[PDB]
DNA sequence: TCTCGTGCCTGGTGTCTTTAATCC
DNA sequence: GGATTACACCCAAGACACCAGGCACGAGA
RNA sequence: GCCUGGUGUCUUGGGU
């Protein structure tokens, strides 16, 4: 679920970096450290808005160490999924214990006891799929699932889905 | 029944003293009007005295050096009497903890008890040295390890039966010591098995030197530090340790002071 | 919010002895960690000496944030404060 | 460095010098605190790089402090007498 | 820098929030439950789990890592345990406040005896300071001698109608005398901690605030102790009297006594309790927990060690000249200091101090290596720790020190920018000089070092007056600043010439003296 | 004075210490708001831009 | 590490279980409150973004930055190489391709039409745009919060969404 | 073991008279066994760090309890210098 | 503040109405019954 | 060879009664 | 009728649980 | 082949 968030990062700068392009170095430094990373508090930080024009403020000099501390306030595109949110997906793997679906950055696992009985795993078919008569779940098939639980590793978050409900499945 | 506070450890003495006073005054014009007195181990520092009047309690204790002079006696309720006189395990195959000797603190199985009923034969993991330093205490004992009869055979033994050896006048059967302990020498209650029990059941330093060149020529010293090229000689003559180059030293050897050919 | 605009600054325009000592020490420290020096260095190579030379030519690139009792503050650059 | 020498450095206004004397030149110590409950209850394994205040179930809002060892000692003696000294790093009014 | 890198953000302390530790919280931060007073496993090495030296509490030994944080003994702060008490006991520090709370509330339901309907009382709740408000309330409610079931129709205030007792303190026990409904017979029974504990949990949140307590930080039932926090071994280290014999800290022995006494309270309620015995054993648990925190309780004998001297309780650890606050925090012993007898020298400048060579080789300053001094600093490294001018350590950016006493390949060191060399003290370095007693600010002035033979400190004679120094045996102290920032602070604020005129009497404190003054006439 | 009594009383009434005094910061080992510590020092990003371009951070 | 405008969150006496993220119960946690504040203290509505808005902003930001990296000099696989590092290359490429296969209105002409049509809690308004629906019956089942609001237009919402929707 | 030199001790564990000693040198070697090879712990006595001089005399005897007992007297000469104190 | 404290205390350390240290003590101690 | 007495070590647990001023 | 207050720093020499009960070893009959 | 721990609590006598 996408949001725009106004964030900030404390950056410590060694004194040997105190030159006329200090701000431009910091702008590159902010992007390298923040883009693509995930936190349980906000989700995946996809891209930062207006990176080349961010106002970094003034740097506080740390007493006793000489290094400088900047509070870089910024605005980013963030992606965090939520429990209860119904979403579409693209299946990445199919296995006897369910399937794995890539929803953008991460992967969601749906287990077998939350999958309807009429969807039967068919390995003999070429290519392998969950099949019916007018339904077809191959890789890249639009499927509609609902996120029923979010677990947080603070590095990557893990969400478990379900297709054991009305109107969810292939379309 | 009144309770009375007495000096710790002197409860039996006070009970004794009360009996002597009672018996000595029987039939006189001033009998001690108490019926009984007693002291329970579980109730440290107290004696209980049976009578009809409080004054008799004061009479029983008068002059007793083991009793606290403060007027501290207390009344017991009739409904509390019998509990004051409540008198209160061990089965073959069960575990106990030894309370005495080199095996103090060790877990042991109860193998059997004496006919009379006093000492119990215990099965114990031994703490032996195989006579290694002979010509024991609980603080200078050995680690626990099952008896090994071939080790005893090699190093220092009487066979008595299948898997039974008498070694240094103790009996070991299938690796375990079987030894009699007084029942009062084992703990049978509230034993907590331990983790371990659950698992089981430069060549010129410091040599004397003479200096042959420079302002300190002819003086004795000792090489205190020889890091490289520059030595540290602790001169004898003034209380100072000097930095000195290696070309300047003579070292003592078997025959005199020798230059850098040592 | 807390910051006071340049035209409305009211604190003293002279560098105090305490501000001077902190500026010299901080700038000295940065030079010994190999910060770019803004003046020519001739014969005087001690860290404190170089920092004192920069001060005398009004070339120290630092700003004093003077806190007032209520928590508001006036930022003054060391380039604009008068040094006796 | 007694109480009377402390006062002399205040009079000189040499605040920077006084800080260094009583920390870097003596018994400086690093502690971790929980950003929520403010206690020194953080369990910090630095080679595994994982931190957790079990009471707050908090693995993200955690700060490090530099304080005198004798101050760390003081707070643990206060905790042992049921006094909670909560160290917060921000004001609120 | 002496601290290994940690990704957690570094911040300073802005606020200290005091309060009480709830029973629930004590268990939440505890890492082990403490039950057995036997310190050792069975005197066969490795201390007993669940015992007072359980290794989960921490390491005070150089070779055992902490089983909770994995860090060495230097970094490991220690982790608390907890000790469950069989029966709740009073906190000795809070008894007189507990006593005050009893006269304020109803001893059945716990409601504040007065309402905003009382005009003077409505003024008293407005008082902003919690302590003064609480006192103002109690000053009113003290004379209210019955908890009214009815407001002062029948309007009920939640009261129970009971008359309230006059509570009196008798040592560690509180006695309440109730006036049963002219004069009749009153029966004062003992107000046990457990009885008072239940009453306190029923106090409403709204009355908790009005009593000056605080719902989040100082909830009033937390003044009664039900679970005791067990401090880690860093608070109570062992000492070795004669190398292979170690005695325990006073707290370690005292915690053993509380722990033994705790087991015997469990040993009573399941069998032979002659009631009059329960009161002697429970009071003794109260006693040990009291003298564990404060062993200067007025009106009763002190707890004694077997040596006969009084036990060092936690309260006594903090007070007085040698305790934690006046002895280790407001002042403390410091590194990079020196002391010797002083002598005068007229042929030194006013702001110089002559420093003996031996002292100058022991003290050091960590100078950062830069492009402008790298050649100069390498010369010091070759000379080593024993030839002056020399150097003692080379410190890398990671923090590893190279000890130049034992480095036999000293010639193979190449210095990198950003490293540090701890060089010897050298000419014109500023140092802080000081003579006790420091009666005024010119007892501490910065002088410039001049290294000299012989073992006294040399002063130019005209500075003897501000120090009130002379040379009849006086000693003085020297302190070496350890960084670039403090060198500049010394020379630009504390230096001798800046101190010639004193603010005390707007006049100089140094002049020409003794021989030079006699001679100049 | 009255060292331990102050601290017991401070606990029971949940006192907040705003750390503005000299003594508070000295015993916690932090730079005290006095003399050289009575202000903060910031880096003048505007004045650095008058330096030549070969001094620039990459 | 990285923090936001929202601070403190000091302890309160009464706990709360309106924090657990549940899109059905409009619980977005403490960071995604309805009223946020920007880096100047100004009040601001929560910014939830549909798939169509998000595709335009992210793609624009990447090519404007790419042009800036080139001193001022379409396909998703080309736009993702602007990032630095294989970790960054992965997340950005997967997000565009995911949006490439589920964004109905893939251009700014149609998107601004959808923008004006939609521009009452701000979260629900964003949900309706992301989840395609045919009829009113399909919207209130999968999104059970639209039940008791009594303000449809829903049908004309879905009709315009489906009519603007290009064939495939 | 202590960091100082042990090379001035004779085989009886005692240093002999006439040997100059400096600070931290061991002059009386003594060990204590470690309870339950490589079983002992050093309990030796070093010369005070600030001193030097010559060992003058070594007393060897036994005490009231029958164990061995030693005393080592060290002599040095102090020569007046800058800083020393005098009085009429 | 500290300068004031030292400026008053230092002269006192070297020093029919009451004068000197006993009188100084009455002031700081703001005694209700002076001598 | 057996029994009794003495000495040493380890474990557990206290008690005959016998410096002066000030303030709150 | 109760405690708390009573300069600062520094040096150095001079000291350390008791009693009772149980078990083991040695000597004498 | 780098790391490297020696006590405390008092009392008494002294120095400025
Ligand atoms: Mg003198
Ligand atoms: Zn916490
Ligand atoms: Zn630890
Ligand atoms: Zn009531």
């Amino acid at each position: 679920m996408f949001f725009l968030k106004d964030l900030s990062l404390i950056l410590t700068l060694h004194p040997s970096y105190f030159g006329p392009q200090m701000n431009q170095y910091l702008r590159e430094k902010l992007l390298t450290d923040v883009e693509g990373t995930c936190t349980g508090q906000f989700g995946y930080i996809v891209t930062v808005l207006d990176g080349m024009n961010i106002d970094v403020g003034k740097g506080r000099i740390i007493p006793g160490s000489g290094s400088a501390e900047f509070e870089v306030k910024y605005r980013a595109v963030v992606w965090k999924p939520f429990k209860g949110e119904v979403v579409d997906a693209i299946v990445s793997n199919v296995s006897p214990i369910g399937f794995f679906a890539d929803v953008g950055p991460l992967n969601v696992f749906v287990s077998t006891r939350l999958i309807p009985d009429n969807l039967v795993y068919n390995p003999s078919n070429s290519p392998p799929a969950y099949m019916s008569n007018d339904e077809l779940i191959t890789k890249g098939s639009k499927v509609r699932l609902k996120v029923v639980g979010t677990r947080t590793d603070v590095n990557e978050i893990y969400a478990i889905g379900s297709i054991k409900e009305d109107f969810l499945g292939a379309i | 029944i009144w309770g009375v506070k007495v000096r710790l450890g002197k409860e039996k003495d006070v009970v004794r003293q009360i009996l002597k006073k009672k018996l000595a005054r029987e039939g006189t014009k001033n009998p001690l009007e108490i019926y009984s007195a007693f002291q329970r181990d579980s109730f440290k520092g107290h004696v209980y005295i049976e009578a009809r009047k409080a004054e008799a309690i004061n009479d029983a204790l008068k002059g007793n050096v083991n009793v606290f002079s403060n007027n501290s006696k207390f009344l017991v309720g009739i409904v509390e009497y019998k509990d004051l006189l409540r008198p209160v395990k061990l089965t073959r195959g069960s575990y106990v903890r030894v309370k005495n000797g080199k095996f103090k603190g060790d877990l042991a199985q109860v193998d059997e008890v004496l006919e009379n009923g006093l000492e119990a034969r215990l099965k114990l993991v031994p703490r032996l040295d195989y006579g290694k330093d002979l010509s024991y205490t609980s603080k200078f004992r050995p680690a626990q390890r099952l008896f090994s009869e071939a080790e005893a055979r090699v190093h220092e033994i009487r066979r008595d039966r299948d898997g039974f050896v008498t070694y240094g006048g103790e009996e070991y059967y299938e690796g375990f010591l079987y030894k009699t302990f007084r029942l009062q020498n084992l703990i049978v209650n509230s034993i907590n098995p331990t983790l371990n029990e659950l698992s089981l059941f430069d060549p010129t330093l410091n040599k004397t030197v003479k200096i042959r060149q420079g302002g300190y020529k002819g003086k004795i010293g000792i090489v205190k530090e020889a890091n490289g090229d520059r030595f540290r000689v602790e001169l004898h003559n003034p209380n100072k340790t000097i930095p000195i180059p290696c070309s300047f030293l003579l070292i003592e050897s078997t025959h005199g002071w020798v230059p850098y050919e040592d | 919010e807390l910051a006071i605009l340049k035209e409305e600054r009211t604190t003293t325009p002279y560098l105090t002895k305490y501000e001077r000592a902190r500026i010299l020490g901080t700038r000295a420290l940065q030079i010994s960690m190999n910060a770019p020096v803004l003046v020519d260095i001739e014969g005087e190579t001690d860290p404190l000496q170089i920092a004192m030379k920069e001060l005398s030519q009004r070339k120290i690139p630092l700003v004093i944030r003077r806190y007032l009792p209520d928590g508001s503050y006036e930022d003054w650059g060391c380039d604009e404060l008068i040094v006796d | 460095f007694g109480e009377m020498e402390r006062d002399c450095m205040i009079a000189h206004g040499a605040a920077g010098f006084l800080k260094e004397r009583l920390m870097e030149a003596s018994d400086a110590f690093r502690v971790h605190v929980c950003g929520i409950c403010g206690l020194m209850s953080v369990i910090a394994n630095l080679k595994k790089n994982q931190f957790e205040c079990r009471s707050c179930k908090n693995k993200t809002n955690i700060y490090q402090l530099h304080i005198p060892y004798a101050a760390k000692l003081l707070f643990q003696e206060l905790m042992a007498m049921n006094i909670a000294p909560r160290l917060y790093t921000e004001r609120s009014g | 820098s002496q601290f290994p890198y940690s990704s957690a953000p570094l911040r300073s302390v802005k606020e200290v929030q005091f309060g009480l530790l709830s029973p629930e919280e004590i268990r939440a931060i505890s890492v082990v439950k403490i039950e057995y007073p036997e310190i050792m496993d069975e005197s066969r090495q490795r201390p007993r789990e669940g015992g007072l030296n359980d290794p989960k509490l921490g390491s005070i030994d150089r070779n055992f890592k902490c089983q909770t944080c994995g860090e060495g003994m230097a970094e490991c702060p220690g982790h608390f345990g907890h000790m469950e008490l069989a029966k709740p006991v009073f906190h000795i520090g809070f008894i007189p406040k507990i006593k005050k709370v009893c006269e304020c509330i109803c001893m059945n339901c716990g409601k504040l005896l007065l309402d905003e309907t009382n005009p003077t009382m409505a003024q008293a709740i407005r008082i902003r300071d919690p302590k003064k408000r609480f006192n103002a309330v109690w000053q009113l409610c003290k004379t209210k001698m019955v908890c009214e079931a009815d407001a002062p129709k029948v309007v009920s205030r939640g009261g129970c109608g009971n008359t309230q007792p006059v509570v009196r303190k008798d040592g560690m026990k509180l006695w309440g005398t109730w006036k049963k409904s002219r004069d009749a017979q009153p029966e004062r029974k003992l107000l046990t901690p457990g009885e008072i504990l239940n009453v306190f949990k029923h106090i409403s949140p709204e009355d908790c605030f009005r009593l000056g307590f605080n719902e989040d930080y100082a909830r009033p039932e937390w003044m009664i102790i039900t679970v005791l926090p067990v401090p880690p071994p860093q608070v109570r280290p062992s000492i070795a009297m004669d190398e292979t014999t170690q005695g325990q800290d006073d707290l370690t022995h005292k915690l053993s006594d509380i722990l033994k006494a705790n087991i015997n309270v469990q040993k009573l309620e399941m069998d032979g309790s002659p009631q009059h015995i329960i009161n002697e054993v429970e009071q003794l648990l109260q006693f040990h927990v009291a003298t564990y925190m404060d062993n200067d309780i007025a009106g009763q004998p002190q707890a004694l060690q077997k040596s006969g001297r009084p036990v060092k309780a936690i309260r006594a650890r903090l007070k007085g000249k040698e305790g934690r606050l006046r002895g280790n925090l407001m002042g403390k012993r410091v590194d990079f200091s020196a002391r010797t007898v002083i002598s005068g020298d007229p042929n030194l400048e006013l702001d110089q101090v002559g420093v003996p060579i031996s002292i100058a080789k022991t003290l050091s300053y960590p100078e950062t290596v830069t492009q402008y001094n790298i050649h100069r600093l390498t010369e010091y490294v070759r000379n080593g720790p024993n030839e002056h001018p020399g150097a003692k350590y080379v410190i890398r950016d990671n923090g590893d020190r190279i000890d130049l006493r034992y480095h036999k390949r000293a010639g193979d060191i190449v210095l990198q920018y950003g490293w540090k060399v701890e060089r010897h003290l050298m000419d014109d370095d500023p140092v802080l000089f000081n003579r006790q007693p420091s009666l005024h600010k010119m007892s501490m002035m910065a002088h410039r070092v001049k290294v000299m033979p012989y073992s006294t400190f040399r002063l130019n004679l005209s500075v003897t007056s501000p120090y009130n120094a002379d040379f009849d045996g006086d000693e003085m102290n020297l302190h070496v600043p350890q960084s670039e920032e403090t060198r500049a602070e010394l020379s630009q604020l504390c230096a001798v010439p800046l101190q010639i005129v004193s603010p005390q009497s707007n006049k100089p404190v140094m002049g020409i003296v003794q021989d030079t003054l006699c001679g100049v006439r | 004075e009255e060292t331990v009594e102050i601290l017991f009383e401070a606990g029971a009434a949940a006192e907040l210490d705003d750390c503005r005094g000299v003594s508070e910061n000295v015993m916690l080992g932090q730079l005290a708001p006095m003399g050289t510590g009575a202000f903060d020092v910031m880096i003048d990003e505007k004045l650095l831009t008058s330096l030549p371009a070969d001094y620039a951070p990459t | 590490v990285s923090t936001s405008t929202v601070g403190a969150r000091r302890r309160r006496a009464k706990q709360q279980v309106d924090d657990e993220e549940n899109a059905t119960l409009l619980r977005l946690g403490p960071e995604f409150a309805l009223k946020q504040y920007d880096h100047d203290g100004n009040e601001h509505d929560l910014i939830a973004l549909s798939l169509s808005e998000s595709r335009l902003l992210i793609r624009e930001a990447l090519k404007a930055r790419s042009r800036a990296r080139n001193g001022g000099v379409i396909d998703d696989d080309e736009l993702a190489k602007v990032t630095s590092g294989a970790v960054a290359n992965g997340v950005v490429k997967k997000t565009l391709d995911y949006l490439n296969t589920f964004a109905r209105f893939k251009d700014e002409e149609t998107c601004t039409a959808v923008d004006q049509l939609l521009h009452l809690h701000p979260f629900e308004i964003a949900q309706l745009s992301s989840l395609g629906c045919e009829d009113v019956d399909e919207a209130i089942t999968l999104i059970p919060s639209l039940a008791a609001k009594k303000e449809v237009n829903l049908q004309r919402i879905l009709d315009e969404l489906n009519r603007l929707e290009d064939p495939y | 073991l202590k960091h100082g030199t042990y090379e001035k001790l004779d085989e009886d564990g005692l240093i002999a008279p006439g040997v100059r000693v400096s600070g931290d040198d061991i002059i009386i070697g003594k060990t204590t066994p470690i309870p339950p090879y490589h079983t002992k712990r050093d309990a030796s006595t070093p010369l005070r760090s600030t001193e030097n001089g010559i060992v003058d005399q070594v007393l060897l005897t036994t005490n009231q309890e029958g164990l061995k007992f030693v005393k080592v007297r060290m002599r040095t000469t102090k020569v007046p210098q800058i800083g020393d104190k005098f009085a009429s | 503040g500290v300068i004031a404290a030292q400026s008053i205390g230092e002269p006192a350390t070297q020093m029919n109405v009451t004068l000197g240290v006993p009188r100084l003590k009455e002031i700081l101690n703001v005694a209700k019954n002076i001598k």
